[PDB]
This record gives structure tokens, C-alpha cells and sequence, in this order.
């Protein structure tokens, strides 16, 4: 409705008889291939991101943003638990962080 | 000639891979849109009479 | 072709001329409906040879490769259930090209969800395509991936409740 890709903002300018909207959209690029899952398995509990996705480059996985590549490191923090791995089809295994444990340990 | 719809594009589908953008390209599109019309008034006993 | 009635008709003016130039233009105005319509995307996106979706089927949509015409069954069905001067103009856009065209609109929005149509075509998995869906609804991503098997189940059911009733209402 507001130009092609995810719309940001529009500058209205006058014409003859008319009116041009200069519309100033946001366009991803240099996309990258990652292997992704729809849950980590943890301690026999399923995790999924709170507002990301699950992305793994080859050894190592993350939770990054959908429409900007920023991994950052799964932890409770960005991850909701729900149910067991055995119910969710194609859940992997990966270590789930927990920012809270180096407190108590120290 | 026979007119092409577009580029062929196979999207590399697979049910475990995802495509992740690294970069963004803020891009700049024009619509014109027309507004308004010549206000024309027409008296139409001096047309058709003068 | 009588000469006597276009001397006579000479009298009236350009009458015919904008008879013809707004019959011209709507001609013109069919075809760019169509081009905005269908002409939305200028990639031609195919679906892969495998059609693992994870329980969801599309056969009743996707183009037929048994057919000629390359419709899908929805699309052939509802073909076949449409039914002195003048001259009727063709149409800019083929029906099998119309259909191609809604053929890449379907490709993309199975294998990328939204993605081509803001840009270049980002591929994912149907079902976190749905589950974003889902989230777009504000229902979280577990409900979708746990039901995951009815979800696809109650989707191929009601798109075979649309093809016979379709097929069933005239
Ligand atoms: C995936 O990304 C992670 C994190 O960026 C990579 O792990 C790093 O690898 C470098 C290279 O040896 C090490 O110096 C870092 O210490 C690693 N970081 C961590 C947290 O382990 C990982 O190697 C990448 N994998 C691939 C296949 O590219
Ligand atoms: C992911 O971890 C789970 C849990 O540790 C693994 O499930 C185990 O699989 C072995 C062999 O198949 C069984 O003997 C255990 O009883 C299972 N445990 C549970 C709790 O189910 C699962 O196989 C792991 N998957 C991968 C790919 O490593
Ligand atoms: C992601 O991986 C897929 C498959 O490995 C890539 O798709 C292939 O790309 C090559 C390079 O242009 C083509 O020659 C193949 O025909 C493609 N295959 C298919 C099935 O499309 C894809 O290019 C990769 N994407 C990125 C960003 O690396
Ligand atoms: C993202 O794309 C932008 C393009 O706008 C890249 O910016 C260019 O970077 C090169 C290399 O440093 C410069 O020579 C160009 O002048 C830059 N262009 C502009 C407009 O500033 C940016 O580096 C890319 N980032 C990543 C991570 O790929
Ligand atoms: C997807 O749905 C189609 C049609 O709903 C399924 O095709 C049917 O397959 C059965 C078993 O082979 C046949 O008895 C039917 O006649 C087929 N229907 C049609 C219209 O051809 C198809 O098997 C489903 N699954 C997949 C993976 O495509
Ligand atoms: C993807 O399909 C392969 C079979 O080709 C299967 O082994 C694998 O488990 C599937 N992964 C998911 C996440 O469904």
C-alpha cells in the first residue's frame, strides 16, 4: 500500500493537479542460508523463541531476530518453555543457557 | 514474440533451512497519484445559441 | 457499406471517433486490471520437485501436470463452470499464462510465506511460516507446532470441502 518492501515512512510532495508520495521502505538483503529447527530440547523440556527464530550455521545454535541476522546465545531470557521434545516434530538438541547460574555458583 | 512473465526463480525449499537477511538496502519508490481535474464550466445557451 | 449513409453521417461529426477512442480505452483499462491484478510479482517462482510440507497439501491448488493447460483442479473447475461491425479484442494475458502467474504467486507464498513480496524471496519451512502466522494472530508458536498434525489435517479438509462445494453449487 505504501511501496514495495516492509514500509518505514512516506514524504508527500505536490504536483500538477496531483500528488507524489515518496515512499521510504526498508529492503532486506544479502540473505544467507542457515539450518534451522522449530525447538530446542533442553532438560526434557521444549524451548521456542519469544520473539526470534532458531539458526544454526553449521555447529552452533542461536535465536535471531526474523528479518535481521543478530545471533545471540539461547538462553531462558529469549526462549518460553512449553510441553516435553517429544510432542514437537523436528525438535533438536542444544544446551540452553542460563544467565541466573553463575550468581549462585560464585 | 511471445512475452516473458518474469525471471525463473526456484526458491531452494527444504524443511529444515531458512533464509536470514545480513544486510538491508533503504529504498525510495515514487507514486503519482492525480487529484483533482480542470475546473471547466460550460454555459450552455451561449454554446449551443450564442 | 452504403456510401450515402456515411455522406450523411459525415454531417454528425467526430461522434464515431470518440466512440471509438472510449471503447479504446476501455480495452486498454481490462488489460492493466489485469496486470495489476496478477502482474504483482516478476519472478517466476517454482515449487521444489518434493512436496514435504510437513503434513500440508496443496495438490488441489499447485498446477496439474497431467493437464495441458497446467491449472491447478480448483482453477479447471472453475473454467469449466464459467460459461455488423463488432469485434471482440483478446486478452493481453493467456489464461495458462494467468494461470503461471498465479502459480508463482503460490510458489512464493509456500516456500517464503511474505518474504518475496517485500523483497528478495527468503526461503522457510512451511510449518514456522505458519507458526509465525500464528503469531501474527497472537497465538504462540507451541500451540501451532504441537496440533501441527491437525492443523494440516483440518487445512486439507477444508480445501477439499471447498473443491466439492465448488463442485456442488451452481
Ligand atoms: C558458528 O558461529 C560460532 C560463533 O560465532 C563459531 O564459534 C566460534 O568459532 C571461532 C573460530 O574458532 C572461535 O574462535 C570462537 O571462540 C567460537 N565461539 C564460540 C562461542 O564457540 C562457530 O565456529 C561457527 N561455526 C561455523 C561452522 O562457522
Ligand atoms: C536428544 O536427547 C534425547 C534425550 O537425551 C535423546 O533421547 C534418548 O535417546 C536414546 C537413544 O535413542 C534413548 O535410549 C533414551 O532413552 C532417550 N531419552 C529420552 C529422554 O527420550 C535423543 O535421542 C537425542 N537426539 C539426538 C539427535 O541426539
Ligand atoms: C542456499 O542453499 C541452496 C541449496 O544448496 C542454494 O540453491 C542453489 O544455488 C546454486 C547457486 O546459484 C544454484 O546453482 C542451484 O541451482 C540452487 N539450487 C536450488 C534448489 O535452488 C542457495 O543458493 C543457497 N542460498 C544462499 C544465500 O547461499
Ligand atoms: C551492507 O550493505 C551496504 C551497502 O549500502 C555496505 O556498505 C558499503 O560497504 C562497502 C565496503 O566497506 C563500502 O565500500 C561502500 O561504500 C558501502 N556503501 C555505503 C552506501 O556506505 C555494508 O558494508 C554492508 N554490510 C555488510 C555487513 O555486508
Ligand atoms: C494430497 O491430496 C491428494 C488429493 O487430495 C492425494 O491424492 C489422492 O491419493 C489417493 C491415494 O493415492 C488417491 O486414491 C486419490 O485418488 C488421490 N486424489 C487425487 C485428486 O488425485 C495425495 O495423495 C495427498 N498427499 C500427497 C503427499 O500428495
Ligand atoms: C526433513 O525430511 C527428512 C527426510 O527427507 C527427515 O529425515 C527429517 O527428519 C525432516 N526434518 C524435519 C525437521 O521435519
Amino acid at each position: 500500500f505504501c511501496g514495495k518492501g516492509y514500509h518505514l515512512m512516506s514524504f508527500p510532495q505536490s504536483a500538477p493537479h496531483g500528488v507524489v508520495f515518496l515512499h521510504v521502505t526498508y529492503v532486506p538483503a544479502q540473505e544467507k542460508n542457515f539450518t534451522t529447527a522449530p525447538a530446542i530440547c533442553h532438560d526434557g523440556k521444549a524451548h521456542f523463541p519469544r520473539e526470534g527464530v532458531f539458526v544454526s550455521n553449521g555447529t552452533h545454535w542461536f535465536v535471531t531476530q526474523r528479518n535481521f541476522y543478530e545471533p545471540q546465545i539461547i538462553t531462558t531470557d529469549n526462549t518460553f518453555v512449553s510441553g516435553n521434545c517429544d510432542v514437537v516434530i523436528g525438535i533438536v538438541n542444544n544446551t540452553v543457557y542460563d544467565p541466573l547460574q553463575p550468581e549462585l555458583d560464585s | 514474440y511471445t512475452m516473458s512473465l518474469g525471471a525463473e526463480n526456484s526458491v531452494a525449499y527444504s524443511n529444515n533451512s531458512i533464509a536470514i537477511p545480513t544486510n538491508f538496502t533503504i529504498s525510495v519508490t515514487t507514486e503519482i497519484l492525480p487529484v483533482s481535474m480542470t475546473k471547466t464550466s460550460v454555459d450552455c445557451t451561449m454554446y449551443i445559441c450564442g | 457499406d452504403s456510401t450515402e449513409c456515411s455522406n450523411l453521417l459525415l454531417q454528425y461529426g467526430s461522434f464515431c471517433t470518440q466512440l471509438n477512442r472510449a471503447l479504446t480505452g476501455i480495452a486498454v483499462e481490462q488489460d492493466k486490471n489485469t496486470q495489476e491484478v496478477f502482474a504483482q510479482v516478476k519472478q517466476i517462482y517454482k515449487t521444489p520437485p518434493i512436496k514435504d510440507f510437513g503434513g500440508f497439501n496443496f495438490s488441489q491448488i499447485l498446477p496439474d501436470p497431467s493437464k495441458p493447460s497446467k491449472r491447478s483442479p480448483i482453477e479447471d473447475l472453475l473454467f469449466n463452470k464459467v460459461t455488423n461491425g463488432l469485434t471482440v479484442l483478446p486478452p493481453l494475458l493467456t489464461d495458462e499464462m494467468i494461470a503461471q502467474y498465479t502459480s508463482a504467486l503460490l510458489a512464493g507464498t509456500i516456500t517464503s510465506g511474505w518474504t518475496f513480496g517485500a523483497g528478495p524471496a527468503l526461503q522457510i519451512p512451511f510449518p514456522m511460516q505458519m507458526a509465525y502466522r500464528f503469531n501474527g494472530i497472537g497465538v504462540t508458536q507451541n500451540v501451532l507446532y504441537e496440533n501441527q498434525k491437525l492443523i494440516a489435517n483440518q487445512f486439507n479438509s477444508a480445501i477439499g470441502k471447498i473443491q466439492d462445494s465448488l463442485s456442488s453449487t451452481p
